[PDB]
RNA sequence: GAGGA
């Protein structure tokens, strides 16, 4: 799916407002990852 | 009842984020220089 | 980590020959010294650049996510 | 053409240490300054000079 | 602060920090040359507000209060520190009453019952007290906090937890006896979940640990039994 | 009994999570061994 | 010297104080702004000497 | 052709081939990712030109990464 | 702390 972050242990995935700032919901931890962006970024073979 | 925990738990806290060994008073007459950060450029170091 | 293609100095593709030079190891039993010889790395800028790895990236790989 | 002097010639282990450069080079024309002394700023990672 | 020669009202300028000047980004003039970096007892009736300021960091301290709370608090007792409507008020119901005000101000979920256990209020002069000092507050200008505390207090699981959440959630919705002091809704909800599991935690141990009453859970559960429907997410 | 303060724990020392715990299991707690 | 050292100089009376930008004030937060060292040491200075006045 | 001198917007059939690449850890243990597995999408034209050199025996090329389980990798490249 | 030289 499209996604806004992840859970750093569980490793799944989430989503949220500008609600909580906490609790990968099934291990409710307290530390998120933001969830690499799509912008098909552009690399120099070099 | 009515122990001041925070008394033992800073006081330790701070003493090794500063390693001024002595009092969170005592500013330079504690001996300092101990509790560094933990050089880790490369493992050997 | 992982091999590095291309020997430096020499430019040679070594990034191959490395399961090759494993399995030379573990199932001939060989010595590596007739291993990269038998591989073909004749000059030592190759030799170096294969004989010296060291393969990390097992030890990345066992971090679970 | 050949050398008229060989060469010592073999492989060496070298690291490479920390300080790069780009972390030195290092320019000042005119900017911040100090508020007690107003002479400028200290630090190239201030903009210093 | 103006460009003298492009002269829009608004000036649209730039500060060009790097080289500490400012400029008419429209016409390019500099406008100011050196740009400041910054970037690194008794006599005073502060007697009382630092006796009071000393108090309450010792009950911060016991509480294991976060800094945020201990300032809230502190500055609380600042915006009343002085009133004829506080009138007194003993200077330990006004320690308590700001210190809940600072814990709720920064989302932290005190009981009376506990903050007594602090200090010597009486709770009835501390509910008065309260009550003016949470009036002035309001002129000098969410009750699911307290779940998890217990939940720990007990030794209770995340996910046992979180059903607690969802029934808590729902009791607003679902008068038919909902709150009426929602404490008691928020315990029963936890024997709801223990309930549901099959936990040794039967309800003396829950009870006596959180000085709550062995027949309000039931009171509350003989209603829970009949608001089952509505409590089943997986 | 008692609450008292509150001790920082070297780690790997007797005390901490990990003094006794296998390479597997500090992989699961990324944790280079 | 008689014009410019008269020892009664010696012993401060009247007390000069030096303006702001000898102490400047670090606005090292944005609302509020940490005062210089010695503005600390004058409002010291002055509070005692009010004291002072008043036990006299 | 050398790419500064196709007028085309930084590359096309006249002046690059465009490889791609996905690998995906679906076996438990190690998926390596060789060269081969790089296959060629861009129109050759017909030139015979592209094809990652194989000189290894045993069929794939060079090892370019090594994968574990869910790690998932997919690009493209340009040549 | 760091610290190169
Ligand atoms: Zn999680
Ligand atoms: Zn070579
Ligand atoms: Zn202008
Ligand atoms: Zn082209």
């Amino acid at each position: 799916a499209t996604l806004k972050y992840i859970c750093a242990e569980c490793s799944s995935k989430l989503s949220l407002s500008r609600t909580d700032a906490v609790r990968c919901k099934d291990c409710g931890h307290r530390i998120l990852l933001k969830a690499r962006t799509k912008r098909l970024v552009q690399f120099e073979a070099r | 009842l009515a122990i001041n925990a925070k008394t033992i738990t800073s006081g330790l806290k701070y003493a090794l984020a500063t390693g001024n060994w002595g009092e969170q008073k005592k500013a330079m007459s504690s001996r300092a220089g101990v509790s560094q950060v933990l050089n880790r450029y490369t493992y050997s170091s | 980590m992982i091999v590095p293609v291309r020997c430096f100095s020499c430019g040679k593709v070594v990034g191959d020959k490395w399961e090759s030079y494993l399995n030379l190891l573990q199932e001939d039993e060989l010595d590596e010294g007739t291993a990269l010889s038998r591989l073909g790395l004749k000059r030592y800028c190759c030799r170096r650049m294969i004989l010296t790895h060291v393969d990390l990236i097992e030890k990345f790989l066992r971090y679970n996510p | 053409k050949k050398l008229m002097a060989q060469i010592f010639f073999g492989p060496t282990y070298y690291q490479r240490l920390r300080h790069m450069v780009d972390d030195k080079i290092h320019a000042r024309a005119r900017g911040p300054m100090q508020v007690l002394t107003r002479q400028p700023v200290e630090g190239r990672s201030r903009d210093g000079g | 602060l103006t460009c003298p020669e492009c002269k829009v009202y608004p000036p649209k300028i730039v500060e060009r920090f790097s080289e500490g000047d400012v400029v008419c980004a429209l016409c390019g003039l500099v406008l100011s040359d050196k740009l400041v970096d910054t970037r690194s007892v008794m006599d005073k009736k502060d007697n009382e507000v630092q006796a009071a300021f000393a108090k309450i960091t010792m009950l911060c301290d016991a509480a294991e209060l976060p800094k945020i709370v201990k300032d809230c608090a502190k500055e609380a007792y600042k915006l009343c520190h002085d009133e004829k409507t506080l009138k007194g008020k003993s200077m330990e119901s006004i320690m308590a009453a700001s210190i809940l005000i600072g814990c709720r101000r920064a989302e932290v979920a005190r009981t009376f019952k506990e903050i007594q256990s602090l200090i010597h209020v009486k709770t009835k002069e501390f509910g008065k007290t309260l009550n003016i000092m949470k009036n002035i507050l309001r002129g000098k200008s969410q009750n699911l906090t307290y779940i998890p505390r217990f939940c720990s207090h007990l030794g209770l699981p995340m996910q046992v937890t979180t059903s607690a959440e969802y029934t808590a959630k729902k009791c607003k919705e679902i008068k038919e006896i909902a709150g009426k002091s929602p404490i008691t809704i928020a315990v029963v909800s936890i024997y709801l979940n223990i309930l549901l599991f099959q936990i040794p935690i039967t309800a003396a141990k829950v009870g006596q640990t959180l000085q709550v009453t062995e027949g309000t859970i039931k009171s509350g559960y003989k209603i829970l039994y009949e608001h089952r429907d509505k409590l089943v997410d997986p | 009994k008692v609450f008292i303060g509150r001790l920082p724990i070297m780690l790997r020392s007797k005390n901490c999570y990990l003094s006794e715990a296998t390479e597997s299991d500090l992989y699961k707690l990324k944790e280079c061994p | 010297n008689e014009v410019f050292s008269r020892p009664e100089w010696m012993i401060l009376t009247c007390l000069p104080v030096p303006p702001p930008p000898v102490r400047p004030s670090i606005s090292f937060n944005e609302s509020q702004r940490g005062e210089d060292d010695l503005t600390f040491k004058l409002a010291d200075i002055l509070k005692a000497n009010i004291s002072l006045e008043t036990l006299e | 052709e050398y790419s500064r001198d196709c007028f085309c917007e930084d590359h096309c059939d006249k002046c690059s081939v465009v490889l791609t690449l996905q690998a995906f850890g679906e076996s438990e243990s190690t998926t390596n990712v060789y060269s081969k597995d790089l296959v060629i999408v861009s129109n050759l034209m017909g030139r015979n030109i592209g094809h990652p050199i194989i000189q290894d025996k045993e069929g794939n090329g060079v090892l370019i990464c090594k994968l574990r389980k869910g790690q998932e990798l997919k690009l493209t490249c340009v040549a």
